[PDB]
């Protein structure tokens, strides 16, 4: 009863997914894929790949579209390198302030809603959840954070508490 | 260690099967293999191949730098648009991750480094694996078929009388041709030739026993087998002849030694009322049991080719024929051991502007006159099999040679297994679900094709002779005014077997069906005496006032009358057909006008006319609709166009509707809109399909039997279809995404992002125009209205709201 009538079961369809393909922000997928969860669990949702969650006192963007080696694979002259890369990720798209600070044949988009893949101004977390590895930093008292590639990573989740401004940085291989 | 210490000078033991079991360790396989006794296995592991392409910066427990020529995939990454890929540098699968500061030595870069998804053969002795002989003698005999009220386990063997079958809902009763149709009463001639690879003879008198609980069943069959592998020698295979039901191939409780791939395809997909056995459900079971000698044999004739037996693809995709000996070819002038992700290349990142391809000939004479008639048909067969004869550059040179080696076993009196797989070919590059840089090579059989196909269609030329339609399997032509048999043989011969000379061979080719008086215009229109009338914007004019009727009355009237001066003559009767037209034409159509326009019923008179999956045009008048669709085709089964233009100026002002504006102009009724190269599993064959053309109301139940492949009569089904177009949706879509801006006084694309205006004061536009579009998801959502496929239309619709 508890969790069932409690707890927000959201979902946000990527590439890997029904409908809509890699075309930027992604719709959710397809209403008779979704009917007969919502029918029987209510406290549910699904919808689109960028998405915000606005808590009572915080602000959370959640995003999956990779692009960690699609930022490291095309740098100018080089990429910097070692544990610094998430970081230097991180620095990158608060800088250019956009989910997607690359070409669009690399990464589409449609035009005239190209606004709603923003990141100004500076969300409370911001939630890139890429097949890359996953990772914990912050900048500009934004906290950024990837719950990465769960089945590659040794079975690495996380979990937030907004409340107390903090995360929990888990491996539940010991589960 | 090995099985044996002295294997050096290695004891020819064949395999069956290599068994990949990494659920039980990293790598871990158990090969099993035989000796005189049914049976034997090892357990064993190879060294699994990452191509990391770096020893230097990054290094592991082996500096395996050698061997450096597999030039290959840095051959595929022109895709990837990166320069001076040098070969390779590699290692050991270590772990499943990798490391992520990707880099190279022998030339800076990012690769894919996976390789190594099927082990093939040992590393670490190897036979010639000629002899293979791979037929284990004695095994237990099983099959898996079911309804979900009605299913049925089957076991029988010709070791013993005993049998069983038991599973059912209906607690109360039995299944009853279990006894009385299980004993066949029937045993095939066909036993008598491919008896020999079964150690007893065949034999299908039987009896049966029951049970009936879910908790039962499954722990009951096990305990038996287990049991009844004991009366044989105790290790053995378990010959399942099929496993329709649950698909139990890999769902079926253990066997405690191997399960081969003795299982049919699920072609008999028979879900009716079980009780219905007699001889057919006998066969069912019996002659199945001459397919455990079909499939073993075919696999075993297969592996004759590339080595693998019983644990082979063959039935299913079937490319690993192709593959691994493309894959083998590609080791002796070493090239690569290809990738296969569920996606098609062998490569990472892609630039979509080479994707717009995939994104995104055939000529149609349309003679509505017939002047050298003969009777006009040819046929034309395994035309990309027959083009690749004609000619990085290697891999296509061993393509031909892999295509000429097979054709080549195709032997001089016959062969199965290389004509099942020249014609894979053929399916294989038109299927999307195949790999290895599927996209180039369907590209480079298309470019390919098309140059033969021009050559084949405009080398008629030189014999008397003319082409009324040409497709890569459909061609029309005409050549003489008499005597069609003779008139055809000459020029059918002649041209099949020069094609065939000069192109290494092209002689594919049949010609026999009946036109012998023909008026054509595709499907869309056309006429013809063997009388037939097969014109589909007839089918868009009402019912109301008989107009269809009188469309045919006088389309037909004219056929007629033409062709009964040909034929007394063995040009001019064009006026004589005109006059009679001029009263008959405006006769009939003062009835109609008059009858229509008096009937009460009519809201409105747009009301009146039927709807297809094509239909868009605002009909609104049916007279004026009548006369319109007869001219037309007046006016183009003669070029003789001056009474057609006066009966049109004539028919339009007894109507008192205007020539020159806009609604007396003939447009097609039809939207037009074929999905290409549709594969057909029941033949192997490939064929063009149009989906708004179809008269859907008098097959709506039969939709998908209406589509047919032409090689058969055997459908294409709406599941499928409905999945290529929500396919072909999101291409599109991205293909317009990603367009080009072209500036509208000069001509140019838009070179850089953030302008407005050209380098002139010019606009931009489209270079995809919305309105293209716009009319295309309109046909998408009449096919899907007509269809019943309501996954397309809630694409549709989304796509449809977030609109102007």
């Amino acid at each position: 009863p508890d969790i069932h009538q409690s707890s927000r079961f959201v979902f946000v369809p990527g590439p890997e997914d029904p409908g809509f393909g890699s075309i930027l922000p992604r719709p959710p997928l397809a209403e008779s894929i979704t009917n007969e969860f919502r029918q029987r669990v209510p406290f549910s949702v699904f919808t689109t790949n960028p998405c915000r969650i606005q808590y009572c006192t915080q602000e959370i963007t959640v995003f999956r579209e990779d692009l960690v080696n699609k930022m490291c694979r095309n740098c100018v002259r080089f990429p910097s390198s070692n544990l610094a890369i998430p970081n230097h990720f991180v620095k990158t798209i608060l800088s250019q302030g956009h989910l997607t600070p690359l070409p669009l044949y690399v990464c589409p988009v449609y035009w005239a809603y190209d606004y709603a893949l923003r990141v100004y101004p500076v969300p409370d977390l911001l939630v890139i959840a890429d097949k890359y590895d996953p990772f914990t930093t912050t900048n500009t008292e934004c906290l950024c954070i990837n719950p990465g590639s769960f089945p590659r990573s040794g079975f690495s989740f996380k979990v937030f508490y907004p409340s107390n401004k903090t995360v929990e940085d888990s491996k539940l291989q010991g589960f | 260690s090995f099985l044996r210490r002295t294997a050096r000078s290695i004891l020819d033991l064949p395999w069956q099967i290599v068994q990949i079991s990494e659920t039980s360790q990293a790598g871990l396989f158990r090969l099993w293999a035989l000796v005189g006794s049914d049976l034997h296995c090892i357990r064993l592991s190879i060294p699994r191949v990452f191509y990391v392409n770096q020893r230097v910066a990054k290094a592991e427990e082996g500096a395996s730098y050698r061997k450096v020529n597999r030039v290959l995939p840095r051959s595929n990454m022109v895709y990837n648009l990166y320069e001076y890929s040098v070969p390779e540098d590699m290692y050991q699968e270590h772990i499943n991750e990798i490391n992520a500061e990707l880099s190279a030595p022998d030339i800076e870069g990012v690769y894919e480094t996976q390789v190594p998804l099927l082990f093939r053969a040992l590393v670490h002795s190897l036979a010639q694996f000629s002899y293979l002989e791979p037929g284990s003698i004695r095994h237990i005999y099983l099959y898996h078929h079911a309804q979900a009220h009605k299913a049925l386990f089957g076991i029988f063997i010709p070791s013993q009388r005993r049998a069983s079958v038991f599973v059912l809902d209906t607690v109360r009763s039995n299944q009853m041709p279990s006894l009385g149709a299980l004993y066949s009463a029937e045993h095939g001639l066909l036993l008598e030739k491919v008896g020999p690879e079964l150690l007893p003879p065949p034999k299908h008198t039987f009896e049966v026993r029951a049970e009936t609980d879910l908790k039962t069943i499954c722990r009951a069959i096990q305990r038996f087998l287990l049991a009844y592998k004991e009366e044989r020698r105790g290790p053995t295979l378990i010959a399942v002849q099929s496993s329709w039901e649950l698909k139990r191939l890999a769902s079926e409780i253990p066997v405690l030694e191997e399960f081969p791939l003795v299982p049919i395809c699920v072609a008999d997909k028979i879900n009716y009322g079980v009780l219905d056995w007699q001889r057919h459900g006998a066969r069912r079971m019996i002659r199945h049991y001459l397919n455990l000698d079909t499939c073993l044999s075919q696999a075993f004739e297969m592996s004759r080719y590339f080595h693998i037996p019983i644990g082979n693809l063959p039935e299913d995709i079937s490319t690993f024929g192709s593959d691994l000996f493309f894959a083998r070819h590609l080791q002796r002038h070493n090239h690569l051991l290809w990738l296969s992700p569920t996606a098609r290349p062998d490569l990472g990142g892609k630039e979509a502007d080479d994707n717009c391809l995939v994104m995104e000939a055939t000529v149609e004479i349309n003679s509505s006159g017939c002047y050298s008639t003969v009777c006009v048909e040819l046929d034309l067969q395994n035309l990309a099999v027959n083009t690749i004869l004609q000619s990085c550059s290697n891999t296509f040179r061993i393509l031909k040679s892999m295509v000429v080696g097979w054709v080549k076993e195709i032997t001089q009196y016959h062969n199965i297994y290389a004509d099942n797989q020249v014609m894979h070919f053929y399916r294989w590059l038109r299927s999307p679900s195949s790999l290895l840089h599927d996209p180039a090579l369907h590209r480079t059989l298309h470019n390919m094709m098309k140059k033969l196909f021009l050559q084949l269609i405009a080398e008629f030329k030189r014999l008397g002779s003319s082409v009324i339609y040409a497709n890569f399997n459909r061609i029309i032509l005409c050549t003489k005014k008499r005597r069609v048999e003779d008139a055809i043989a000459y020029v059918e011969y002649i041209t099949s077997s020069i094609h065939s000379k000069e192109t290494f061979h092209s002689l594919t080719i049949s010609f026999s069906r009946c036109w012998e008086f023909l008026l054509w215009m595709d499907p869309s229109n056309y006429g013809g005496i063997k009388l037939e009338n097969n014109w589909n914007i007839l089918q868009f004019l009402p019912q109301a006032a008989s107009c269809q009727n009188y469309f045919l009355m006088i389309v037909s009237a004219y056929i007629v009358a033409v062709y009964h001066c040909m034929k007394d003559g063995l040009t001019f009767s064009q006026d004589y057909v005109a006059n009679e037209l001029t009263q008959s034409f405006f006769t009939i159509t003062q009835k109609i006008q008059k009858k229509v326009t008096g009937s009460r019923n009519s809201t409105e008179l747009s009301e009146m006319f039927p709807v297809l999956p094509g239909s868009h045009l605002l009909l609104n008048n049916p007279a004026l609709e009548f006369i319109k669709y007869v001219c037309k085709v007046l006016s183009l089964d003669t070029n003789i166009t001056n009474q057609v233009n006066k009966l049109n100026r004539d028919l339009l002002r007894l109507v008192d509707v205007g020539e020159f504006s806009e609604e007396a102009q003939f447009r097609d009724p039809c939207r037009s809109y074929v999905l290409p190269e549709v594969i057909c599993r029941s033949c192997n064959f490939c064929r063009d399909l149009d989906l708004c053309k179809d008269s859907s109301f008098s097959e709506d139940g039969a939709v998908l039997p209406q589509w047919l492949c032409s090689n058969c009569q055997a459908p294409y089904d709406s599941s499928a279809i409905e999945m290529t177009l929500v396919e072909v949706l999101q291409k599109k879509l991205m293909a317009f995404t990603l367009q080009d801006l072209v500036c509208l006084k000069c001509r140019g694309v838009k070179e850089t992002s953030m302008p407005v205006y050209c380098s002139c004061a010019g606009d931009f536009a489209l270079t995809i125009h919305t309105q293209v579009f716009m009319e295309q998801i309109g046909i998408f959502r009449n096919i899907a209205q007509h269809y019943g496929m309501s996954y397309l239309l809630e694409t549709l619709e989304w796509l449809l709201q977030k609109n102007p």
